[PDB]
């Protein structure tokens, strides 16, 4: 929820890291699952996961009208 | 020709404005002295070009040296073209010499820093006229040339790099300085004086109670010296006699006043010596007693003609060369393009400036260490404080240009290797683990040299704080302060380099 995590420095230790596999496969049927001229599309997706508390936040060392509003719904 | 009467009269009105001493009385038969002395070193070597005088070198000041010089260059009196080109092979067939310069210089050999006398004297070798004082290296110090003019035949001078260094510079010079006039030597005891061997000053140590305000010589030969040891306004260095083959039993001898650290230079391994007046009084930590020098206290050289009477490293004594560097600040370099050095472990402020690639050295009382792991495999040898470095000659390749613009952090190097106190493999490790993080980085996301500042309260360094985690844990505080004392003297050493084990890579 802190928006004051923006532009800062994190280090982690224990994060897990996924990656997604889309294929889009033609195989006539089980038998071909050998050879391997049956691919036509690949594609990757890459992102990193960490539960924040485990992690280390450490700031960025570089050298008026407000108003109270509940957010309700997104 | 005119041009060579006009080069003496301009070295003449420089003599008068800079080489006449306001002490005495200023008479002009210094000028005719030194034109002697200069032409006599001219033609000694036989290589004239049938000239009389260098007209190619020109006379110049320290402080117009200052002034004006901004690059490193080289500039040795009697030096042709064919010298040069001898120089550049032997400086090696990849080798980048120094640029030739055609110059003169003569000062004062002394030890003095400023008009703060003994609130900045460090021993180190100065030279000093009229118009400044600039540092200097010398290979064998000799005690006769002290506070005298010599004609300096061979000089370097190294400007700084990176504008993060404000120190001034220093020279280097190759052959002994050549005396401008002859000098009236003090002479020493006629009288033979007997002294006491190292085994008789052994003797008398076991004579604790024996020992109650007496005073006496001691003379021997030197096999083991330690290196410069520094602190808050006291400098001390200890000097080991022992009679050698087997040098089995050594003395301790203490020297504390800085008016004689300037001997530091000049002790030589082997060779044998008679020190005069040595005094008694105890030292805490320590049970056994101690020889130090008085303050009239004499050093001779010892001639009979006037004596009568979980892994552990490697100990040993070798020689090589340095090949290339690889970590100015860090204190990593190649020996001999196979094994590693390593000067981070001693203080080696005034050493780093003069060291580069092309320098054989000799090393006495270093650790071998094998089998570190954690990133590197190469054997490396480090110099406990017993032990200390020999200097023998100096190089001739031209400096880098990476050392002027990301090279300056050794701050960072003497806090974690004094103020934290890490063991070699971990400082390896760590020392990587900076460079990865600072190509990582910086320099978009800060500047190098705020991102290597020193630790300061209320400012520390992202990189520490960084590693903190893996360091704190690798090494948790509580490891007994190290001390200068008792590694240079108690028996066996105790030393961080004595006894080391293999550690795997953190992370």
């Amino acid at each position: 929820s802190d928006p004051r995590l923006i532009g800062c420095l994190v280090r982690a230790e224990r994060f897990q890291l996924i990656v997604e596999r889309d294929v889009r496969s033609s195989f006539p049927s089980w038998k071909e699952l050998s050879m391997p001229g049956f691919i036509q599309k690949q594609q990757a997706r890459v992102y990193v996961q960490f539960f924040l508390a485990d992690a280390l936040i450490l700031p960025v060392p570089r050298p008026g009208q407000s108003r109270l509003f509940l957010l309700c719904h997104k | 020709p005119s041009s060579e009467q006009a080069w003496l009269e301009d070295a003449q009105v420089f003599i008068q404005k800079t080489l006449c001493p306001a002490v005495k009385e200023p008479n002009v038969q210094l000028t005719p002295l030194v034109i002697d002395c200069v032409k006599t070193v001219w033609l000694s070597q036989g290589r004239n070009q049938g000239s009389t005088l260098p007209l190619s070198y020109s006379f110049v000041s320290v402080q117009d040296l200052k002034t004006h010089q901004r690059l490193p260059c080289c500039s040795h009196l009697s030096w042709s073209s064919s010298a040069y080109q001898a120089w550049a092979q032997e400086a090696g067939p990849n080798g980048n010499p120094l640029p030739r310069e055609q110059l003169l210089l003569l000062g004062t050999l002394t030890d003095l820093s400023a008009d703060l006398e003994q609130e900045c004297r460090n021993g180190s070798l100065y030279v000093r006229d009229n118009t400044g004082v600039l540092s200097c290296e010398l290979i064998d110090l000799d005690l006769s040339w002290l506070g005298h003019l010599f004609l300096f035949p061979r000089w370097s001078y190294l400007p700084p790099a990176r504008w993060n260094s404000s120190g001034e510079g220093h020279l280097e010079l190759w052959d002994a300085p050549v005396p401008v006039f002859p000098l009236t030597i003090s002479p020493g005891p006629v009288t033979p004086i007997p002294v006491l061997y190292p085994e008789s000053a052994s003797c008398l140590l076991r004579l604790r109670n024996k020992l109650r305000g007496v005073q006496r010589n001691l003379a021997g030969s030197l096999v083991r010296l330690s290196a410069l040891v520094k602190s808050k306004q006291k400098a001390y260095f200890i000097l080991s006699l022992g009679r050698s083959h087997p040098a089995v039993t050594h003395v301790s001898i203490i020297v504390q006043v800085p008016a004689q650290l300037v001997w530091h230079r000049a002790l030589r391994p082997g060779t044998a010596y008679v020190l005069t007046e040595l005094r008694v009084s105890k030292i805490r930590g320590q049970r056994q007693h101690v020889w130090m020098t008085s303050q009239s206290s004499r050093l001779l050289l010892l001639k009979p003609e006037c004596v009568q009477e979980v892994r552990y490293s490697r100990l040993l004594s070798y020689s090589g060369a340095v090949t290339g560097v690889l970590n100015e600040p860090a204190g990593l370099y190649e020996l001999d393009g196979q094994l590693g050095l390593c000067l981070a472990y001693q203080q080696f402020r005034g050493l780093r400036r003069v060291m580069r690639p092309g320098v054989c050295l000799q090393l006495q009382d270093v650790h071998l260490l094998q089998s570190v792991g954690g990133g590197t495999r190469r054997p490396v040898l480090a110099p406990c404080l017993r032990g200390a470095v020999l200097l023998q000659s100096f190089s001739r390749q031209k400096p880098g240009a990476h050392s002027s613009r990301q090279a300056y952090g050794a701050s960072l190097y003497e806090q974690l290797v004094w103020e934290r106190q890490l063991g070699l493999p971990l400082y390896l490790w760590a020392t990587k683990a900076l460079e990865e993080l600072a190509c990582k980085l910086c320099p978009h996301v800060l500047r190098h040299h705020q991102f290597l500042q020193h630790s300061s309260p209320g400012s520390p360094s992202l990189g520490l704080q960084l590693l903190a985690p893996t360091l704190d844990l690798l090494a948790p505080p509580g490891s007994p302060v190290r001390n200068a004392h008792n590694e240079i003297l108690e028996e066996p050493h105790h030393c961080p380099l004595q006894k080391y084990t293999r550690l795997q890579t953190p992370s």
